[PDB]
């Protein structure tokens, strides 16, 4: 029914992932969206690392059609970039090829629990800011903010540059602003700055801020208000407004928390409430989203005009010393 | 709305705004078997099939519109017997549909709403039903991603043109003209052409034009190419003469069967 050289034609000019790249036995990573490969070209022209991710399930579905609309038309330093498509006719596949990046957050805070340059904190940071910036200035909203999105470069001329991206679930709600836990319907931006805090915490002390063991989720709610206190009504109005918001009336008691601040935690893990540092950390972390600061005013703080400057290596110039990612 | 104010940088702008010269180079080929005005013709026949196929299954106008960008640009490049534009109709409906974020259209339901258009709003240029299964469709799918160079989203001078109206404030008395003329753009290969502002500019025009509304000052208060906007006008004006000769019921049928048939296998 179609015509048959057009096919052909097709056919014989058609790009195959599996002639262009090197990646049997180099899977990186599996999840939700997929399998990720560290692939290398085949025919040596650049000899470069590349990421080729193979998205879940055959042909074109709502996901697999959103992501590409997406970042087909995205472009940023600090956001990954798709460099290829490839659709594999004979078993409806789609494969995506990224830029390679060695690190992220997820390993790099692990290695330092598991045991540091002039301002790759406020550096890390800084590109988060500037990335998801870009983004929202675009309306898209990330959604899953956390360490394992974070992606950091290694060795090439990215060295160091902080690549935004959505890997997916290899789920924990550490990262989740208190608005979702009690029955927010929607996402928005100021959803994803509370997860940015919530890193920029964890970069500072090397332990997440909010660890913890439908809509609702004691627990979760504890530990927010273990570390930032129970809100007053003037800190929060619309609270009342949430569809949980009984719920947390029947299950929590004001009087609890009534030691508990993000001044007092961040103190015990030597970081000072007089600093800079502090001071944004605590915009971030605003509980009522409307009272939250803005990625664009992130980047506008005091803090990243103080020694030291952010540097667009994250690293510094220093030498990398985290391992390489292990083949699965 | 995601990308809403990157058109400057998007693949729409940078990929898909075409030289006019190069289109009717690409034309030639369907014009060994089908004449300038009968390729047109077909142009304005499939803008309807696409409308019904969005009407039928209760899609918004930009939903349609998305769809009716992505047939265009397939036979931009290629010529009509590469696929039959049966078939790519409504594959590109099922594929703007989910760009768009209204869903993945069942198999029952896309399937069914082809073969019921075709069969009581299209009966005078198609006598067999609708032959195409959903393997089918699956198919052209991974052709038309392939062909429009994965790019999916476009931009249309809806937007725009409500921005325009607001700013006018005439918004009641100028909209639904304007927006209506907007619709009848995509008869024709204006979105291949010009930015989408521009087009609403000058269906804007001609809205004010027809309804006796002096909008000149307006218009001159504009940081725009005036001549790039006449241009446009000048097509809006030229598509409703071709519209008042043609007799699309009379004459699909002998067009459709000029057009060149895709070739089966050895
Ligand atoms: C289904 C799906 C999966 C992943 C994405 N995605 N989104 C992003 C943003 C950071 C731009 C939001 C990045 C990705 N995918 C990726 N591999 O990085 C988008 C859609």
């Amino acid at each position: 029914k179609m015509d048959y050289d057009f096919k052909v034609k097709l056919s014989s000019e058609r790009e195959r992932v599996e002639d262009l790249f090197e990646y049997e036995g180099c899977k990186v990573g599996r999840g939700t969206y997929g399998h990720v490969y560290k692939a290398k070209r085949k025919d040596g022209k650049d000899d470069k690392d590349y990421a080729l991710k193979q998205i879940e399930g055959t042909g074109i579905s709502m996901s697999a059609c959103r992501e590409i609309a997406l970042l087909r038309e995205l472009k940023h330093p600090n956001v990954i970039s798709l460099q290829k498509v490839f659709l594999s006719h004979a078993d409806r596949k789609v494969w995506l090829l990224f830029d390679y990046a060695e690190h992220d957050l997820w390993h790099i805070i692990k290695f330092h629990r598991a045991s540091l340059p002039r301002g790759m904190v406020k550096s890390l940071l800084y590109q988060i800011l500037d990335g998801i910036h870009y983004l929202h200035a675009n309306w898209v909203l990330h959604r899953d903010l956390k360490p394992a999105n974070i992606l950091v470069m290694g060795e090439g001329p990215e060295r160091g540059r902080v690549k935004i991206a959505d890997m997916g679930f290899a789920v924990t709600f550490w990262y989740r602003a208190p608005e979702l836990l009690l029955g927010a319907r929607h996402y928005t931006k100021a959803i994803d700055i509370w997860a940015i805090g919530c890193i920029f915490a964890e970069l500072l002390t090397s332990e997440p801020i909010f660890h913890c063991r439908n809509p609702y989720h004691h627990d979760q709610l504890d530990r927010i208000f273990n570390v930032m206190g129970f809100p007053a009504d003037k800190d929060w109005e619309d609270i009342k407004k949430m569809p949980e918001h009984s719920t947390l009336m029947k299950d929590f008691r004001r009087n609890t928390y009534t030691n508990c601040s993000l001044i007092k935690y961040m103190e015990k893990h030597k970081v000072k409430p007089d600093s800079k540092a502090f001071h944004l950390l605590q915009k971030l972390l605003t509980m009522d989203p409307i009272k939250r600061i803005t990625s664009e005013q992130a980047m506008q703080d005091p803090y990243f005009l103080e020694d030291p400057l952010p540097t667009s290596d994250v690293f510094a110039g220093c030498q990398i010393p985290y391992p390489k990612r292990e083949f699965l | 709305k995601a990308m809403a104010g990157n058109f400057w940088q998007s693949s729409h702008y940078l990929q898909w705004i075409l030289d006019k010269q190069d289109l009717l180079k690409e034309r030639q080929k369907d014009l060994k078997f089908l004449s300038e005005e009968e390729y047109w013709k077909l142009q304005i026949f499939f803008t309807n099939v696409i409308q019904a196929l969005g009407e039928h299954l209760k899609l918004r106008q930009q939903v349609i519109a998305t769809a009716t960008v992505y047939f265009k640009r397939f036979y931009a490049r290629y010529s009509l017997k590469s696929i039959d534009p049966v078939l790519m109709a409504p594959t590109c409906v099922f594929l703007a549909s989910k760009v768009e974020e209204f869903g993945v259209v069942s198999n029952t339901r896309l399937i069914a709403a082809a073969t019921s258009v075709l069969k009581t709003r299209f009966s005078y240029a198609f006598p067999k039903e609708f032959p195409y299964r959903m393997n089918h469709i699956l198919e052209c799918e991974f052709y038309l991603l392939e062909l429009m160079d994965c790019c999916l989203i476009v931009y249309h001078p809806y937007r725009p043109l409500l921005q325009y109206v607001q700013d006018m404030g005439q918004e009641d008395m100028l909209l639904p003209l304007a927006w209506r003329i907007v619709n009848d753009t995509y008869r024709t290969d204006l979105c291949l052409l010009y930015p989408p502002f521009m087009i609403a500019l000058a269906c804007l025009h001609v809205a004010c034009v027809v309804q006796q509304k002096d909008a000149r000052q307006w218009f001159a208060e504009l940081s725009v190419d005036m001549e790039k906007i006449l241009e446009i006008i000048r097509v809006i004006l030229k598509l409703y003469e071709q519209w008042k000769n043609f007799d699309e019921r009379k004459e699909m049928a002998t067009i459709l069967s000029k057009m060149p048939k895709p070739k089966p296998p050895p």
